[PDB]
């Protein structure tokens, strides 16, 4: 149960540090928090600096990436176990890597 | 122009024969060098550099005066 | 093989050795950079004993 | 500030101390970003950077009378970039060494800026030549 | 030719061209990959991303990661990958041996996983002498 | 024809030492090219400095 | 005049303490800016990611006797852990941070799960 505590990057007066759990990653994907605000996957936020009327402020991108289910064929070169247990690590790193980075 | 030999006070703000331009600064700090500068410079010019000194010390004025004649100028 | 072990070999001995000349060459020119200052600052001496000889004249008038 | 500002100076002068008065303006604003500039964007780096060396070329020693031609030639060298590469120090070490260099082996920028008493074109070349000549022979040390 | 290679990565897009073949190194094999493959997708770890441009069979070593490498658009979705020849030899020789100091240190099961990381490591490092 | 064909491995090896010589002495002469420049002139130089100092 | 040079001294050191922050302020600007483009950066590879783990989750219907990272059945030992900023004055950051830390290591404690 590695849950983390990254400072998610809200508004640029305060953002307050939100707590996240991290490593059983919920295996549809989906990092979900301290159970109330929890976060399905794929539904990614982008913050993205604009001025408002005049100052500086961050605005969210609640960008939503469409996905291609399957490749018409998607052969496998491994086992449908080991592409999991080589992949999962992959998004745990991207995962620490954007908490550091919102964080920063 | 006259060029007082630094490239401070003959780039940025000029001198030019005529203007009497000012040298105002806190205590030891060169303005007697500024104008040291200035009359040792006008040598290879023909300017009678005329340096009045009021109120200094008589052994700073032999300094001066013994400076220009090290300089020939 | 019949390329390369010539490409390669020849003209890499060529400029190798003409490296060389060409440091002899520079190395003239860097005795030649001795006299570019040596025979002047030789007289250096005499040259700042001298320019000071006409205020030590001023001196003595 | 002078009251009487660019109608004083020679044309060689009215033309490169536009630049040189321009880039020390810039980098007087930007003073305080320099203990601060970690990896900003390359055109606040290099200005302030020259900037940094414009002070430098400023600062002159005691007594040092420069005329007319060689403070020209060394404005020059400080704001159109001929002694980036070095570092902060070394800039009035090549400076007195390019002046003797200059003053010495090319008397045609004498007779060019003594006489016509303007920055051109040929001038301008010659003095280009003369300092990466010198910034050969003082890159050979 | 080639096909569409993207190798990305957390925070970097490495190596974005074409190239004749790819020989990723997954853990049940070294798939050789050339033009208008059928779409495989391989748990692509540890090992030399050794590829054959038709100027040199300049070599890429990556960490670990991900191809989803099919038709002439492949995105390899590798962890983290040094190009061509941005890594060192004596550096990575050194960081093989380094790697051996760490190979020898303790601790069961806990600390043997880091321990193969850095083994691993070494692996992605002989790369640069080979380059 | 074993004597024929070690005979190619060996040319291939020869215009590889070739190569190396070639190598070896371009750092060497490189090394000099700027050396012996420093050499003689900052032996001019320093010894004009100590002299220059006594003359004063 | 130590009267009047006194405040000259305020006058000119709150005038460089005012320049200095403005800097510090156009350079942290930068450097949000300079991090808001790196995740820019790395969003590409994690659309690709969240685009493919579905990918596979969608091919198998977590039907998996496997990955180490889903061992979900029970609450131990809890490894909690904090990203902190490493500079001066912070804003207000390092309290609030470790502020939540301590609340949640206190919670964690509440527990009996000897957090690392
Ligand atoms: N370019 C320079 N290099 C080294 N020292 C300098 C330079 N310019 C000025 N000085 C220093 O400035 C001092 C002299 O400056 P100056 O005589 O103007 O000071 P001052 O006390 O204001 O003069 P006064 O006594 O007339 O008021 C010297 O001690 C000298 O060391």
């Amino acid at each position: 149960k590695v849950e983390m505590l990254y400072t998610k990057f809200v508004s640029l007066v305060k953002s307050d540090p939100v707590i996240h759990t991290l490593l059983p990653l919920s295996p549809k994907g989906e990092i979900c928090d301290i159970n109330g605000k929890c976060v399905d996957a794929a539904e990614d936020e982008l913050f993205r600096l604009t001025t408002k009327e005049g100052k500086l402020t961050v605005e969210r991108d609640m960008i939503k990436t469409e996905t291609p289910a399957f490749s018409p064929i998607l052969e496998f070169e491994q086992d449908p176990a080991q592409i999991l247990d080589a992949l999962l690590p992959l998004y745990l790193n991207s995962q620490i890597l954007r908490a550091l980075q919102e964080s920063l | 122009p006259l060029q007082t030999g630094l490239i401070a006070i003959d780039a940025m703000i000029p001198v030019g024969r005529g203007q009497r331009e000012l040298i105002i600064g806190d205590r030891q700090t060169g303005k007697t060098a500024v104008a040291t500068d200035t009359i040792l410079n006008q040598q290879g010019q023909n300017v009678i550099c005329v340096y009045v000194a009021i109120g200094q010390k008589a052994s700073s004025v032999a300094q001066v005066v013994t400076n220009f004649q090290e300089r020939g100028a | 093989t019949i390329r390369n072990s010539e490409e390669l070999r020849g003209k890499a001995i060529e400029q190798l050795e003409k490296a060389r000349a060409r440091l002899k060459k520079v190395e003239m020119d860097a005795d030649q950079f001795r006299v570019n200052g040596y025979s002047e600052i030789e007289r250096e001496k005499m040259n700042l004993i001298n320019s000071t000889y006409k205020t030590l004249e001023q001196f003595e008038n | 500030v002078s009251r009487v500002g660019s109608a004083a100076q020679i044309k060689a002068m009215k033309k490169v101390a536009g630049k040189l008065k321009l880039e020390l303006a810039q980098f007087a604003e930007l003073e305080a970003f320099a203990q601060f500039a970690s990896d900003l964007d390359k055109a606040t780096q290099n200005q302030l950077a020259r900037g940094q060396r414009l002070r430098e070329l400023l600062k002159q020693p005691q007594s040092a009378p420069l005329t007319v031609e060689e403070q020209v030639m060394t404005i020059y060298t400080g704001t159109n970039g001929y002694l980036d590469s070095l570092e902060l120090d070394q800039v009035r070490k090549y400076l007195v060494e390019l002046r003797t260099y200059v003053k010495t082996n090319k008397p045609e920028f004498q007779e060019i800026i003594s006489s016509t008493k303007t920055f051109t074109e040929e001038a301008e070349a010659l003095l280009k030549e003369a300092i990466q000549e010198q910034m050969e022979r003082f890159l050979l040390q | 030719m080639t096909l569409n290679l993207c190798v990305l990565t957390p925070n970097r897009s490495i190596w974005n061209s074409e190239v004749k073949e790819i020989i990723l190194s997954t853990n049940s094999g070294q798939i050789g990959v050339l033009p208008n493959h059928a779409p495989t997708a391989t748990a692509v770890d540890i090992g030399i991303l050794r590829i054959r441009l038709n100027d040199q069979w300049l070599t890429l070593a990556l960490m670990g990661g991900f191809a989803r490498i099919g038709n002439n658009e492949i995105t390899i979705l590798v962890n983290d990958a040094e190009r061509g020849s941005d890594i060192d030899p004596q550096e990575a020789q050194q960081t093989l041996e380094i790697a051996e100091a760490n190979l020898r240190k303790a601790e069961g099961k806990r600390q043997k996983i880091e321990a193969n990381l850095a083994l691993r490591r070494a692996r992605t490092r002989v790369e640069a002498s080979n380059t | 024809l074993g004597d024929f064909m070690d005979k190619r491995d060996a040319s291939i090896k020869e215009q590889l030492s070739g190569v190396k010589d070639t190598s070896s002495e371009v750092k060497q002469l490189e090394e000099q090219a700027n050396a012996v420049m420093r050499a003689a002139r900052a032996e001019i130089s320093a010894a004009l400095n100590k002299m220059k100092k006594e003359t004063q | 005049c130590a009267n009047l040079r006194e405040l000259r001294d305020r006058i000119g050191s709150v005038k460089n303490t005012q320049k200095i922050t403005e800097a510090m302020k156009l350079v942290a600007a930068a450097k949000v800016r300079r991090a808001q483009e790196a995740v820019v950066n790395g969003r590409p590879f994690s659309e690709t990611l969240v685009e493919v783990l579905y990918n596979m989750n969608e091919q198998l219907q977590t039907e998996d006797v496997d990955v180490p990272l889903t061992k979900i059945r029970t609450v131990k030992k809890v490894a909690l852990m904090v990203v902190t900023g490493d500079r001066g004055l912070c804003g207000g950051f390092n309290n609030m941070l470790l502020k939540k830390a301590e609340s949640r290591i206190a919670e964690l404690k509440k527990l009996g799960v000897d957090y690392t």
